[PDB]
């Protein structure tokens, strides 16, 4: 069936770009739709980065577009966030979503990636 | 411009509904809609929605779980109720921006 | 069937139209093409199916 | 090998979708038709860079008026044979299904 | 046939050198309309490789500058579809000879 | 301001009978240096076009560029359309390939033609026909593109005059297909 993948480089050597790499498998990648960047702290609460779709509409935080990038990478057409800074003690989860538009159906959901920013 | 659940620890039982109380500040219904989703996660899984639009059947669910309400109320019945429900549920909008999490009442067993 | 000039030889050399341009596109619009894996590959004089 | 290619064997060549329009048409001009090539097929461009892309192919196909097919571009601007002669589609513009 | 009539351009008359002073003039007249409307003329960039940015003051204004033209009193001004509002014309016919011949003009 | 002729294919005036048209009692008014870089090009190729075309505009800042030519192809004017589009260059067509008509155009363009409207020489047409006092007239076309327009246009033209025009009969056949029914 339809399956996705997100990975990253997680944690190197300090003052680096983390660039997070989600691709999808087992279907088209730009057809219609959404894909969102979802960001959880450990205290069990959400909140929302980022969206872009094949129709190339995207939006974003006006206070968190300072240092996020959404890159392409066309072989398989996966998506790259890249972001300043990466550390280990503001351990938080990222996902990376496609979903039915109007950020109404959360159709597919993210397995979690560890990303810091401290 | 605050968006709450009630309550983090209520008392759930076997059998009877469980009321979920998502207060959301902003008026949710747009043209005769109200954009609710209902979903569940544990700490470190990955999400999956469990419910969408609060009266629309999900595949894979039967009707125990169901959405009630209007704009700045909205209310998570679970007819009846399982054991396995201990998780954390999240309710969140879907008129425009912002794009804001609910509270994420996590269900605890008795 | 034709006598053709084959396809010209880079951008460069020729001021000149291709003349199995026109046959060429005439044999195309006359080419009916049955293996349809999309369904009938049928299309009217416009250009499209 | 299904329609039989006895009297003419095929070579098949293909080129990226370039976002700079003026250098994807110069590649078109030097590298396809001078392996004197008898079709350009370009589908629409999944990346929303520009979406005009295939105007480029159209009209240095119609300078030589070979005839060039698309294979997902639906524009209806193309729809026109007095300026796109050599254009050809697969796939009908949104102009049809107002039939 | 002879006696068919058709129309074209004046390739007597409006001759490729008389075409060359028209445009000559058409553009000069843009240009001056277009510097003494908006005190100068922008400066587009030095690369076709650059990027799609379209100045403070975009070409949609000297496009309009290059709507409103007329040189030598010839309202050489072109509409919405950028045909010229008076273009010189002419009414060819097939003679005895099966040649072309000038029997009809149009002007203003 | 500054000028961009581009002469490919072309013998007929010379580059100093060129740059002589440059009068400078034409240049009385515009005090501004207007650089009237006239090129002959033994050759017209699409890729040495928009590289000359480039490094011109790179050197001299071109305002605008009449190109004229003897060639016979309308594929030119369409190229000089999407650079005009592209580049946010004008140019105008004059001579040869760009002589003919262009049906029509992208918006975004910033470009100028000579050649006129169908509708144009229809009025003159239709009006000249008038002059001879040919009122009896019957209308034929093929399926060439732009027909519904000059059909349309036409019509309309019948509709709204006081002469009285007599449409016996108008028809858009093809001669390509069935024979029999064209002659009938
Ligand atoms: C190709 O064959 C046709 C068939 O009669 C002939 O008329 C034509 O002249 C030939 N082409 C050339 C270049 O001679
Ligand atoms: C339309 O064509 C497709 C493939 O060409 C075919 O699968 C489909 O059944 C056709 N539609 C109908 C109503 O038969
Ligand atoms: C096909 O043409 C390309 C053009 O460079 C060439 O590299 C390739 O070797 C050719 N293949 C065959 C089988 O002729
Ligand atoms: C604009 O056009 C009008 C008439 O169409 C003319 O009188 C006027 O001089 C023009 N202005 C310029 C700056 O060319
Ligand atoms: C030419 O036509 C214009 C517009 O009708 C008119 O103003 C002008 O006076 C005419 N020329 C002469 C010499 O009368």
């Amino acid at each position: 069936d339809v399956q996705l993948q997100e990975s990253g480089p997680g944690l190197v050597k300090p003052s680096q770009s983390l660039s997070l790499t989600c691709t999808v498998t087992g279907y088209s990648i730009t057809s219609d739709y959404a894909w969102n960047w979802i960001r959880q702290f450990p205290g069990n609460k959400l909140e929302w980065m980022g969206y872009i779709s094949y129709s190339g509409s995207t939006g974003y935080n006006p206070s968190l577009k300072s240092r996020i990038s959404i890159t392409r990478d066309t072989s398989k057409n996966q998506f790259f966030l890249q972001l300043n800074s990466v550390t280990t003690e503001d351990t938080a989860t990222y996902y990376c979503a496609r979903l039915y538009y109007g950020f109404y159906g959360m159709d597919y959901w993210g397995q979690g990636t560890s990303v810091t920013v401290s | 411009i605050v968006l709450t659940q009630s309550p983090a620890s209520l008392a759930v039982s076997l059998g009877q509904r469980a009321t979920i109380s998502c207060k959301a500040s902003q008026s949710v219904d747009y043209d005769g809609n109200s954009y609710m989703n209902w979903y569940q996660q544990k700490p470190g899984q990955p999400p999956k929605l469990l419910i969408y639009a609060a009266s629309n059947l999900e595949s894979g669910i039967p009707a125990r779980f169901s959405g009630s309400g209007s704009g700045t109320d909205f209310t998570l019945n679970i007819h009846p109720v399982e054991e396995e429900d201990a998780a954390t549920y999240y309710c969140q909008q879907g008129n425009e921006d912002p794009p804001t999490f609910g509270g994420g009442t996590k269900l605890e067993i008795k | 069937k034709e006598n053709i000039t084959d396809p010209p030889r880079g951008c460069v050399g020729n001021t000149n139209i291709w003349k199995t341009g026109p046959l060429f596109k005439r044999v195309l619009m006359s080419s009916k093409y049955a293996d349809g894996v999309t369904g009938r590959v049928e299309f009217n004089e416009d250009g499209d199916r | 090998k299904r329609h039989g290619s006895w009297k003419i064997q095929l070579n098949a060549t293909s080129v990226t979708h370039k976002p700079n329009a003026i250098q994807m048409a110069l590649s078109v001009c030097e590298d396809l038709i001078s392996s004197q090539v008898y079709a350009i097929l370009v589908s629409h461009p999944p990346t929303p860079n520009d979406h005009f892309t295939p105007t480029p192919v159209s009209y240095t196909a119609g300078f030589y008026r070979i005839p060039v097919l698309g294979l997902t571009t639906r524009m209806s601007i193309y729809s026109d044979k007095s300026i796109h002669l050599s254009f050809l589609r697969t796939v009908p513009p949104y102009s049809h299904q107002s039939s | 046939p002879s006696g068919l009539i058709s129309v074209s351009y004046d390739d007597w008359d409006y001759s490729l050198e008389a075409r060359v002073r028209d445009g000559l003039g058409i553009l000069t007249t843009a240009a001056s309309s277009m510097l003494e409307k908006f005190s100068y003329i922008p400066e587009a960039k030095a690369s076709c490789y650059g990027q799609a940015e379209k100045p403070e003051t975009p070409l949609h204004t000297l496009h309009q500058f290059m709507v409103n033209v007329t040189w030598d009193g010839k309202d050489l001004s072109f509409t919405e579809e950028g045909y010229q509002v008076h273009p010189r014309l002419v009414v060819i016919v097939l003679n005895k000879d099966r040649e072309w011949e000038k029997v009809g003009k149009w002007e203003n | 301001l500054n000028i961009a002729v581009l002469l490919g294919h072309s013998h007929d005036v010379t580059e100093r009978e060129l740059r002589n048209l440059w009068g400078p009692e034409q240049a009385t008014g515009l005090p501004l240096d207007v650089n009237v870089v006239a090129l002959l090009m033994n050759r017209t190729d699409p890729k040495s076009l928009i590289t000359h075309v480039c490094d011109l505009m790179s050197g001299a800042r071109i305002h605008g560029l009449v190109f004229g030519d003897d060639t016979d192809q309308e594929a030119v004017a369409q190229m000089l359309d999407f650079i005009s589009s592209q580049t946010f260059i004008p140019i105008l067509g004059i001579h040869g390939g760009a002589s003919m008509i262009m049906a029509d155009k992208d918006p975004t363009s910033t470009f100028f033609q000579f050649g006129a409207s169908i509708q144009q020489q229809a009025t003159v047409m239709l009006k000249i026909m008038q002059d001879y006092d040919w009122h009896v007239f019957s209308l034929v076309t093929t399926i060439f593109p732009g027909y519904r327009d000059f059909i349309s246009f036409i019509k309309t033209t019948v509709d709204n005059s006081f002469v009285g025009w007599d449409m016996q009969n108008v028809i858009t056949l093809d001669t390509s297909f069935e024979d029999a029914k064209t002659q009938v």
